[PDB]
């Protein structure tokens, strides 16, 4: 498990630098769109991971 | 044999109840309620789905071409791969299926665009694994089959399974979400 | 700020991310042809499913 | 909730069956008895002298 450990942190780090990149906005106001996209998102990997 | 004389398993053969290998067809027939939830439809789930071999046989492959064989070593690496491969996958067609619910985007549409967003971390994530459980693809010390029993499980498979999950996904998606 | 994907810079990071923002296009839209014409690809399924 | 559910008719029976099935399940691996152990425990000793 030192991967599905490593793709939780590394698929939310990165998907705010890539809506950064993408809309301009300021560090936190994406971190929460990007968010805003991936939070039903770890509800089939913490219910299908199990 | 002469009559008078019978039989019995004992200890390691006995094993034990119970016990059957109907556990991962529950666990498959519960993987679909759950994604039924985050996709909305009933239709949908197959997408991520029909990933699983994509992951497997090169899992297969690495072990039948190393000479080793099923463990239980080799089957939770493989469980990991089922997981990992379909939790990509899980990003992909969430992000497609919601980059034309909440942009309202045409038939096709950023399907492709869903694998270009998905693309940088799905490459980075599988590169740090099959780098990290290298030295344990080989290593070949103390533990020299039990490490090295544990990686050619994973390395077959993260090579296997995003090296097709990029292709294979995209077309799961569009053949079914068209389907019905 | 919005648009940056750093394409060339000082450090060897400038070699790679033209690198990989070049890699990227390469093969982004080769779904393209692959997705017109699914069957060639929906039945290489069975012959790994198998 | 229930216009959350309303919103979302599809959790709906993804938490229905959810239920039923690992419910259900409980009934092919649950003791069947009459009565609930309600009797006092007893150890008795026995002998027997010829």
């Amino acid at each position: 498990a030192i991967g599905l450990l490593v793709d939780d942190a590394i698929v939310v780090v990165e998907n705010v630098e890539r809506v950064m990149a993408e809309e301009g906005l300021p560090p936190k106001e994406a971190t929460r769109k990007s968010m805003g996209q991936i939070q039903g998102a770890l509800v089939g990997i913490a219910m299908v991971l199990s | 044999l002469p009559t008078g004389v019978g039989y019995d398993w004992t200890g390691m053969s006995y094993q034990e109840r119970s016990g059957a290998p109907s556990l991962y067809a529950i666990s498959l027939i519960v993987v679909f309620l759950c994604l039924a939830a985050l996709y909305e439809s009933w239709s949908i789930p197959f997408s991520v789905m029909l990933v699983v071999p994509l992951g497997v046989i090169g899992a297969l492959l690495a072990a039948t071409f190393r000479g080793l064989t099923n463990d239980v070593y080799f089957q939770v690496g493989l469980l990991t791969t089922i997981g990992l491969s379909a939790k990509n996958a899980i990003l992909i067609v969430e992000f497609a299926k919601d980059l034309m619910d909440k942009e309202g985007k045409g038939l096709i549409e950023a399907t492709l665009d869903a694998v270009r967003m998905r693309l940088r971390p799905i490459l980075m994530t599988s590169l740090a694994f099959i780098l990290g459980v290298m030295p344990l693809v080989i290593s070949t010390g103390a533990g020299s089959g039990a490490q090295n029993a544990v990686g050619t499980g994973v390395m077959g498979g993260m090579v296997t399974a995003t090296v097709l999950a990029i292709f294979f996904v995209p077309v799961f998606f569009v053949v079914v979400r068209r389907r019905f | 700020a919005k648009g940056d994907h750093g394409e060339g810079k000082k450090g060897f990071f400038g070699w790679f991310n033209r690198m990989f923002e070049k890699s990227t296009h390469h093969y982004t839209d080769s779904v393209g042809g692959i997705l017109r014409s699914t069957g060639r690809y929906l039945v290489l399924y069975l012959i790994i499913v198998v | 909730m229930p216009n959350f559910f309303i919103d979302r008719p599809i959790f709906a029976w993804v938490i229905a069956i959810i239920i039923m099935l690992a419910g259900g399940l409980a009934i092919l691996k649950l003791p069947v008895a009459q009565y609930p152990t309600i009797a006092p425990p007893a150890v008795t000793i026995s002998a027997s002298y010829p």
